[PDB]
């Protein structure tokens, strides 16, 4: 219903109690796994599997 | 004092809210219930390769034929069935040896 | 003072509830969170109002011990649970009904394999149950 | 274990504020229905008239 | 009551002596009941013989009306006598449990045999002839008691809620009438105060239009057999039979003032069949005298002048009032000497915790003064 | 007579493992039962730090099996398919060319609806392997 | 104040202004942690849960678990 | 140690009255108090000429 409890009036006091701890480590992780798949799914020794035209999804389902 | 909810243990007291409280709605659902296992409790070989495979039938493998396979060892050796009867094969044992020794 | 909690309130502002005659009113003007007497009561604006009680220590008169026989009413009878008893049963059973769902979320989300794997490393196809046995008319 | 027992919580309060109004409506009853009663006893004069005239006066 | 060993074992002993009894009882019953029904039929009135139907404003649906379906037999006394109407009564309610107990067996064939066992192990559904000595009737009396200690609170709150709830009294004296009908049984209810709540709930709601849940309590409160339970126009029937011989005996014994030279066992067995008198309260013959001449105040008058008794709803009320005993208090005073959450003092408080101490604790008022001066002065900056 | 129907008749001391239980009931009663944790219809409550906690949790464990449960099975249905159509054939590879084949899976479940389809439709004139390799 | 859609809870005032204005503010009785208190900082002075752990600490945690997440079957890869 | 209160909730609760509000018996019952010494002799007299008459 979101009457009431502890909030952080800024980023440096996510500290002050450990939910919002948890919560401000979960955003991390949330917001970190992204630059994460922009550097592993853009890497330049990325390599197309030779054999992506020997069956899709697309067929399978069609 | 004495109530339902508070006196009386969770079995007790479920079948007086679904016999006293609420008999209709438990008699439509049990209706209902058997409604959908006499019409809606089967599913085709067909229909479980199109379907009833999250990613998709594996064809490498054909699991239905491994478990139909085992289904029906499990009930020939149970049963004591004798597959070479000539209602099975529509023909005598004598012309079955005698196809066997031809091909 | 103590970090226990008080009488519930769910969230409700007893300055406008439709049964805001039940809460005394103190001198400040601030109904009561609970059928008790509150000096100390006060109004939190979220996007809601709530009301709140702060527990303070405070002294109150208190009148001295009456006898046993003006205030025991010796009723009980053999399905009577008290609300004490009642809370007791109700913490024990909930408790082994939590880790019992803690067990079985763990199973579930952790351990359980899906059925009907398309590699066949984990999960069950499937096999027919029921079948006869012992009986050779049935063919 | 859920719905009942809220239900019972949110009845409490105003079922304790009629109970006391209740109590106080029959101490009220109690006290209103007190009254002193003045007794009035024969005047001792007419009893002294009486004893006046059995002496024949 | 729960079921127990001792009493399973004391109903297979008897259980052949009690069938035998109830058949005789049965055969008494039958000749008491076709003399109470020629009567009734030669002369009772039209509406009553005719069975005149009353039908509901909103549904329409039939049900016993108290003015027309039910008929006092002043003169009854003639042909029946007082005692002989109290053993039709009693053989009625043993009568319906071994009917209830019968249908029963007869639908289920022999799986009954375990339900069986689970009701010899208890005396509130077995009948009162089933105990042969007086410590068995003593105890087979306790749990008739235990069972309406039960059922009467629910059906007297059903009542008080749903009309509190849904309507009002007109009168100050209508207001005293309803507050004082629902009182604990250790005070002492006024008949004639607390006769105007008949007319007001007459206002409210009949005799003909008792809701079915209603019934159900009622019947369970009467020691009336509720399962199966069916339309609510059966066990009506049944309560409308015992309250109109009961009504009978009243006027019979009112008359002829039976109740003063009843002896005290009698006198005993006659408030409890009017659930007037607890076997579990050990009352004296001042006490049972006091409740049944209240309880003939309660039916008024005009009972004696026409046969007419109040509704029956409130009469039903009233009486069973006396099994609504003073809610259970057990434990010394010094018990609220404790402290509830002990179990939370190692978790301490945390900074809400603390603000809201803070704020709200004896220092509240220079917080909010502080607040306040330092909020005004922002705003002054602002502009 | 065999089963009580009530509550009452207890099958335990009232002191039995009172301890764990008490915290236990601490554990529940610190958060929730306070005037400004006023649930919607029991489901939402009012404190924010629930929400806090417990959004994190569910979609942690939500992803965690629907990563090693669920997708792995769409993942080992591709390796299995364009590299041999058994599995012995996929474990005959290395290593490393299963981490790079379910990369591209995962390459192919990022572009979804947008993105380039030549990550499964052949263009005309290309070398590599058709449908028919295998059969 | 608001962090994204969780509101501060502020008290209503009790007192009137001229109750207010009598009102003597005593800062030394007031506990260390809320001193010079302000409404839209209330927490500014609240201690740590754990000395010398920062938000940013948790938030590069967490963005260093998300990082072993997808990158160490890189470095320790498995076969199916 | 409060049990009327607590037979009578539960009750009401346990026959389908869930509601928690009872605007007519509060409106019956919130004008209840304690009358004043003054009241109290104004109704003492109105009892005592009653009684006379
Ligand atoms: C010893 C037990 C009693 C023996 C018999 C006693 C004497 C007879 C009793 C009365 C018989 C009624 C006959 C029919 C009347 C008319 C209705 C009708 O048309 O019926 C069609 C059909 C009967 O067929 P039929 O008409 O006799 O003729 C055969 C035809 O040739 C078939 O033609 P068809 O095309 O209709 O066939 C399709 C299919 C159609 O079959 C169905 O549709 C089956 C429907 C089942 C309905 C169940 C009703 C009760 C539901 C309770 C609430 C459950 C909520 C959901 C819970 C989910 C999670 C468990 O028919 C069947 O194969 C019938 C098989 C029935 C098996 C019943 C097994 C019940 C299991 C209950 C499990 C409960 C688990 C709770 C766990 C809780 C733990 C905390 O189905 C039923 O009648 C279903 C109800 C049967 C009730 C039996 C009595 C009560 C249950 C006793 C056993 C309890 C076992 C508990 C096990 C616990 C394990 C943990
Ligand atoms: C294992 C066994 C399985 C058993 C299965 C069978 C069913 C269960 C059996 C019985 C279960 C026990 C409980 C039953 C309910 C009890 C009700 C109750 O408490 O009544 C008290 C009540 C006593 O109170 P009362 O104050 O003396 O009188 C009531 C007041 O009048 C009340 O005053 P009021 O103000 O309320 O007045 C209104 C009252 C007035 O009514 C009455 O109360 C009078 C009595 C009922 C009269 C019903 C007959 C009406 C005329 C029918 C004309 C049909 C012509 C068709 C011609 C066709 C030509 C081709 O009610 C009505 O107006 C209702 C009328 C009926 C309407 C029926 C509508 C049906 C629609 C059909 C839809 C489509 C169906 C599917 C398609 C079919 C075609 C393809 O009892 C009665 O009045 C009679 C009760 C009769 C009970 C049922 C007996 C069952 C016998 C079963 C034999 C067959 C067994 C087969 C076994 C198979 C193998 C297992
Ligand atoms: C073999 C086949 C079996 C078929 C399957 C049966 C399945 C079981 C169903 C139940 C069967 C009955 C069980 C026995 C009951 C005892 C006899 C009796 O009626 O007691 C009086 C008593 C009457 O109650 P009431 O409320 O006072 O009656 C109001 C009337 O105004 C009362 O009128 P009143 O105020 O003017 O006063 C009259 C009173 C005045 O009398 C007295 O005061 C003297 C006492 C008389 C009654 C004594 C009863 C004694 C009961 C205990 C017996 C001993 C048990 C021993 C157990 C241990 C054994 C080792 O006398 C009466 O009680 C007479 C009542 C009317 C006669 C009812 C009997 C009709 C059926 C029999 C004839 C069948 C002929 C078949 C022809 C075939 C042609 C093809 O019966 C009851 O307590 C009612 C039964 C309670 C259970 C109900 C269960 C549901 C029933 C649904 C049936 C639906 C139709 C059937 C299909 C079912 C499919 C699902
Ligand atoms: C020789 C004798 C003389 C001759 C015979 C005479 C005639 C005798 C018969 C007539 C007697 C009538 C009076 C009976 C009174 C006693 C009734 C009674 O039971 O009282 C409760 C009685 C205790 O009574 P009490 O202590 O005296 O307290 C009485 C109070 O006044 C409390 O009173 P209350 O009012 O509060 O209690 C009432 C309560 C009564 O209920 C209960 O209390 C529940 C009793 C069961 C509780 C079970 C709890 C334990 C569960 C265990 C589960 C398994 C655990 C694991 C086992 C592992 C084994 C290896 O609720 C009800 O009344 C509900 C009624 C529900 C009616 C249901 C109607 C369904 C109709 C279907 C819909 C139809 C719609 C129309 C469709 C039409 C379509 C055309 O309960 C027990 O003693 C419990 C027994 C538990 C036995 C063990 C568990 C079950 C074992 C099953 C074995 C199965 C073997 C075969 C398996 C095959 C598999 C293939
Ligand atoms: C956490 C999980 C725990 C486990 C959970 C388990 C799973 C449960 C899931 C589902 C639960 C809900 C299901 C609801 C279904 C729908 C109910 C509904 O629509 O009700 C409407 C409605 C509601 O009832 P009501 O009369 O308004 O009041 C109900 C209150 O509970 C009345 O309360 P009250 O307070 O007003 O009165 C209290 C007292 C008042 O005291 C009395 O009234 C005196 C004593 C009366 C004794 C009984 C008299 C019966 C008279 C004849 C009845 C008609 C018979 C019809 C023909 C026979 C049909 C079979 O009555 C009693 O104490 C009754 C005692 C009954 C004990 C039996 C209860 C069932 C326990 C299980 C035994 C059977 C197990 C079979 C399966 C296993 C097989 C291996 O039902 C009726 O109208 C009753 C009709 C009864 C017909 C007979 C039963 C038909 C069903 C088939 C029976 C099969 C027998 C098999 C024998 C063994 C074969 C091997
Ligand atoms: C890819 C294809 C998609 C197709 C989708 C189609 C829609 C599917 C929707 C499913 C979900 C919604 C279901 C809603 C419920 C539907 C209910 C329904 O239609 O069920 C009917 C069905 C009809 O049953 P039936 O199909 O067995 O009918 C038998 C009729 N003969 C024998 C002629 C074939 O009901 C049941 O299945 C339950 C039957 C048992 C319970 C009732 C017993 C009592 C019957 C009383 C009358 C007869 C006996 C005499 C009286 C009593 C004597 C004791
Ligand atoms: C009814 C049985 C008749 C035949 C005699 C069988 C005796 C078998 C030997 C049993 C020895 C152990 C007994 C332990 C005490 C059991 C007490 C009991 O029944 O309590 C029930 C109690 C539940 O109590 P409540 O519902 O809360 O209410 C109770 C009070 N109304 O149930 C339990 O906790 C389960 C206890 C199970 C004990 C073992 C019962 C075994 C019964 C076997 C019967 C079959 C015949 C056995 C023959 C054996 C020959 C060597
Ligand atoms: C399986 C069925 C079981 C049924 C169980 C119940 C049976 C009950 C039988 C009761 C028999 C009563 O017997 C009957 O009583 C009535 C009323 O006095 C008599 O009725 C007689 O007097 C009345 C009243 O003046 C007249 O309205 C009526 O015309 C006349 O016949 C009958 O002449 C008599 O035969």
């Amino acid at each position: 219903m979101l009457l009431g409890g502890f909030v952080p009036r800024r980023f440096s006091q996510f500290n002050r109690d450990p939910c919002w701890m948890f919560f401000i480590f979960s955003v991390g992780f949330w917001l970190g796994e992204y630059p994460a798949m922009m550097i592993k799914y853009n890497a330049r020794d990325l390599v197309y599997d030779p054999h992506r035209y020997v069956w899709s999804h697309h067929d399978d389902h069609h | 004092v004495y109530t339902r909810w508070k006196c009386d243990r969770l079995p007790v007291f479920q079948l007086k809210l679904f016999t006293q409280e609420y008999p209709m709605h438990a008699a439509v659902g049990i209706f209902t219930i058997i409604f959908l296992w006499k019409h809606m409790s089967h599913c085709s070989e067909e229909t479980e390769r199109k379907y009833g495979w999250w990613a998709g039938y594996p064809y490498w493998r054909d699991p239905i034929a491994r478990r139909n396979e085992t289904k029906y060892k499990q009930m020939i050796i149970n049963n004591d069935v004798d597959i070479t009867h000539p209602k099975w094969t529509g023909c005598s044992v004598e012309q079955l040896e005698e196809l066997s020794r031809v091909v | 003072v103590g970090n226990g909690p008080t009488f519930s309130t769910g969230g409700e502002c007893m300055n406008t509830c439709d049964i805001q005659n039940a809460f005394p009113m103190n001198d400040r003007g601030v109904r009561s969170s609970s059928p008790f007497q509150e000096p100390n009561t006060a109004i939190y604006d979220s996007y809601l109002a709530w009301t709140y009680f702060q527990p303070m220590d405070v002294h109150i008169e208190k009148l001295p011990a009456p006898e046993a026989k003006y205030y025991q009413r010796h009723t009980k009878k053999p399905w009577d649970v008290s609300s004490t008893e009642l809370t007791e049963i109700q913490s024990r059973k909930k408790y082994f009904q939590t880790l019992g769902y803690l067990v079985a979320f763990i199973y579930l989300y952790f351990l359980m394999p899906k059925e009907k794997s398309f590699s066949g490393l984990s999960g069950p196809d499937g096999h027919w149950i029921m079948l006869p046995k012992g009986r050779p008319e049935l063919f | 274990d859920i719905m009942v027992p809220s239900f019972v919580y949110n009845k409490l309060p105003v079922i304790h504020f009629l109970q006391e109004k209740r109590a106080e409506q029959k101490l009220r009853r109690v006290l209103d229905e007190t009254y002193t009663e003045w007794t009035e006893e024969l005047d001792q004069a007419h009893v002294t008239d009486a004893i006046t005239r059995s002496l024949n006066i | 009551m729960q079921g127990s060993w001792s009493v399973l074992k004391k109903n297979c002993s008897n259980f052949f002596p009690g069938l035998l009894a109830f058949a005789q009882q049965t055969q008494e019953a039958y000749g008491i009941w076709l003399r109470i029904y020629n009567r009734q039929q030669k002369y009772g009135p039209t509406d009553f013989v005719e069975q005149s139907e009353t039908f509901s404003p909103d549904y329409h649906k039939r049900f016993h009306s108290q003015d027309k379906n039910m008929w006092v037999d002043k003169e009854l006394c003639t042909e029946v006598s007082q005692k002989e109407v109290a053993r039709l009564m009693t053989y009625k309610l043993d009568m319906w449990r071994m009917a209830h107990c019968a249908g029963a067996l007869l639908a289920t064939g022999g799986y009954a045999i375990p339900f069986g066992l689970f009701w010899l192990a208890n005396d509130t559904w077995v009948p009162s002839s089933f105990n042969l000595t007086g410590e068995e009737l003593r105890a087979w009396r306790e749990a008739q008691d235990l069972y309406r200690y039960r059922s009467a609170p629910s059906y007297l709150t059903d009542t008080k809620w749903h009309f509190d709830f849904h309507a009002y009294p007109w009168n100050e004296t209508q207001e005293r009438a309803w507050d004082d009908l629902f009182e604990k049984n250790d005070v002492r209810r006024d008949p004639k105060v607390v006769r105007p709540a008949a007319e007001m709930y007459d206002g409210f709601i009949k005799f003909e239009l008792i809701r079915r849940k209603s019934l159900r309590h009622l019947c369970r409160s009467m020691n009336i057999p509720t399962f199966p339970m069916l339309a609510r126009l059966c066990n009506g029937t049944r309560v409308r039979d015992y309250w109109n011989l009961a009504w009978c005996e009243d006027y019979m014994v009112i008359t002829q003032r039976l109740h003063e030279s009843m002896t005290d066992e009698e006198l005993y067995d006659y408030a409890w069949r009017r659930y007037l008198a607890p076997y579990d309260k050990n009352l004296n013959r001042e006490q049972l005298m006091e409740r049944v001449e209240d309880y003939f105040e309660f039916l008024g008058p005009d009972f004696v002048a026409h046969g007419k008794a109040p509704n029956l709803v409130i009469l039903t009320n009233y009486v069973l009032g006396y099994y609504n005993d003073p809610a259970y208090l057990e434990g010394d005073i010094s018990e609220l000497d404790k402290n509830d959450y002990d179990h939370l003092a190692s978790w301490g408080k945390d900074a809400f915790l603390r603000r809201l101490e803070f704020e709200n604790g004896p220092l509240r008022d220079q917080v909010e003064a502080h607040t306040q001066r330092l909020l005004a002065e922002r705003a002054a900056i602002a502009k | 007579v065999l089963f009580s129907t009530y509550r009452s008749s207890r099958l335990v001391s009232k002191e039995f493992l009172h301890g764990p239980v008490m915290r236990f009931r601490a554990l529940g009663e610190y958060y929730f039962q306070r005037a400004w944790n006023g649930t919607l219809n029991w489901a939402l409550p009012g404190e924010y730090r629930l929400y806090a906690v417990m959004i994190p949790f569910i979609y942690f464990y939500h992803r965690w099996h629907n990563d090693h449960t669920l997708d792995r099975d769409h993942v080992e249905k591709a390796m299995i398919m364009r590299w041999g159509g058994t599995l012995e054939d996929v474990r005959k590879l290395s290593a490393k060319d299963q981490l790079r084949v379910r990369c591209f899976t995962d390459i192919e479940k990022l572009y979804s609806a947008y993105g380039p389809k030549d990550t499964y439709l052949q263009p005309p004139g290309d070398t590599l392997p058709g449908k028919d390799f295998y059969r | 104040y608001n962090m994204l859609v969780f509101r501060d809870p502020k008290r209503r005032p009790q007192l009137s202004e001229e109750e207010r204005a009598k009102v003597v503010v005593n800062q030394a009785e007031w506990p260390e942690e809320f001193k010079d208190f302000d409404p839209d900082d209330p927490y500014k002075n609240s201690p740590e849960i754990i000395k010398g752990m920062s938000s940013w600490n948790l938030f590069l945690w967490g963005v260093e678990c998300a990082f072993i997440y997808q990158f160490y079957e890189l470095v320790f890869p498995k076969s199916i | 140690w409060c049990p009327e209160v607590r037979d009578r909730a539960e009750l009401e609760v346990d026959i389908t009255g869930w509601q928690w509000w009872s605007p007519l018996e509060e409106r019956r019952l919130l004008p209840v108090r304690l009358r004043s010494v003054n009241e109290v002799r104004e109704i003492m007299s109105k009892t005592q000429a009653k009684k006379s008459a």
